[PDB]
């Protein structure tokens, strides 16, 4: 999983 | 020098940075651990990577993967210029970016430390054929599971992108071969031959660009191992006598010859202008 840094944040599996 | 602005681009340890074969010139921590990661300034066209089954092919999840990023949900690797113009269609300052810095930014969009904000920010490949950006999960680029970067007729459209490839790249990086041009030294009002230059035979541009490559900055052997831009970067094409004349100073003016064409490591093996 990634979470992103620019808003607005989310995790990506 | 009236050739300041011009060949300003050409200032390869200035506007690039880092190294080209093998762009390693930052590192990165990842919960507790350092890590080597690209940081040129520059896109570099037409590089890929030749694994000895391509490597844009996504990270095993058996054992033979590739190096781009497992599939996701929502997918966001490999993602389309316009799936990434409509990714961030809220953010001004990001869905109007040019394909190649958008890519780059879109790499650098994705944490891996999901429990604090890390430095660590993934390489991309932007393939100019089906208009789509590819996230490499594994930033390493030679390792002689052996591979090697290579300049290929496979490549020509891909684009290796670091996380620093700035957003006005048009503007101050290579990227079109300079036909009836060749890379001079200006001194006293004139511009003069690169004094010294090592000669490697070349069939055409595409392989006096493949050479150049070959022989350019490199960040790994075969800090410490930084180039920060440094090496053999520029090289002069003698289309008439088929020699590629490769040097590693950078160039302060142009020649005039109809005999040449002026090529970088960071320019496209085939475009001219």
């Amino acid at each position: 999983c990634w979470t992103t840094r620019m808003s607005p944040p989310q995790q990506i599996c | 020098n009236p050739w300041t602005e011009y060949m300003a681009k050409y200032d390869i340890e200035e506007v690039h940075g880092s190294g080209i074969r093998v762009d390693l010139g930052e590192d990165a921590e990842v919960a507790g651990t350092q890590y080597r990661l690209p940081s040129g300034k520059c896109p570099v066209f037409g590089k890929g990577i030749i694994i000895e089954t391509t490597f844009l092919k996504p990270v095993a999840t058996l054992k033979d993967g590739g190096f781009a990023f497992p599939p996701t949900n929502p997918l966001i690797s490999p993602m389309t210029l316009n799936g990434m113009r409509d990714f961030y269609k809220n953010n001004e300052y990001v869905k109007n970016l040019d394909e190649l810095t958008l890519c780059s930014r879109h790499a650098g969009n994705m944490n891996p430390d999901n429990d604090k904000n890390s430095n660590y920010k993934y390489p991309a490949v932007y393939d100019y054929n089906d208009k789509k950006c590819h996230i490499l999960y594994i930033a390493a680029q030679e390792n002689n599971f052996c591979f090697r970067p290579a300049k290929d007729k496979l490549f020509e459209n891909y684009t290796y992108l670091s996380k620093n490839v700035v957003d006005n790249w048009e503007e101050v990086c290579p990227r079109k071969n300079l036909e009836n041009a060749k890379f001079g030294l200006w001194v006293d009002g004139n511009c003069e031959d690169i004094p010294h230059v090592n000669e490697f035979s070349a069939n055409d541009l595409f392989e006096c660009n493949k050479l150049v490559f070959e022989l350019s900055a490199s960040d790994q052997p075969k800090d410490r191992y930084k180039s920060h831009g440094k090496g053999y970067n520029w090289g002069n094409y003698n289309r008439e006598t088929q020699k590629c004349e490769i040097f590693n100073v950078k160039p302060t003016c142009l020649i005039n010859n109809s005999s040449y064409i002026a090529t970088t490591a960071l320019s496209h093996p085939i475009e001219v202008e």
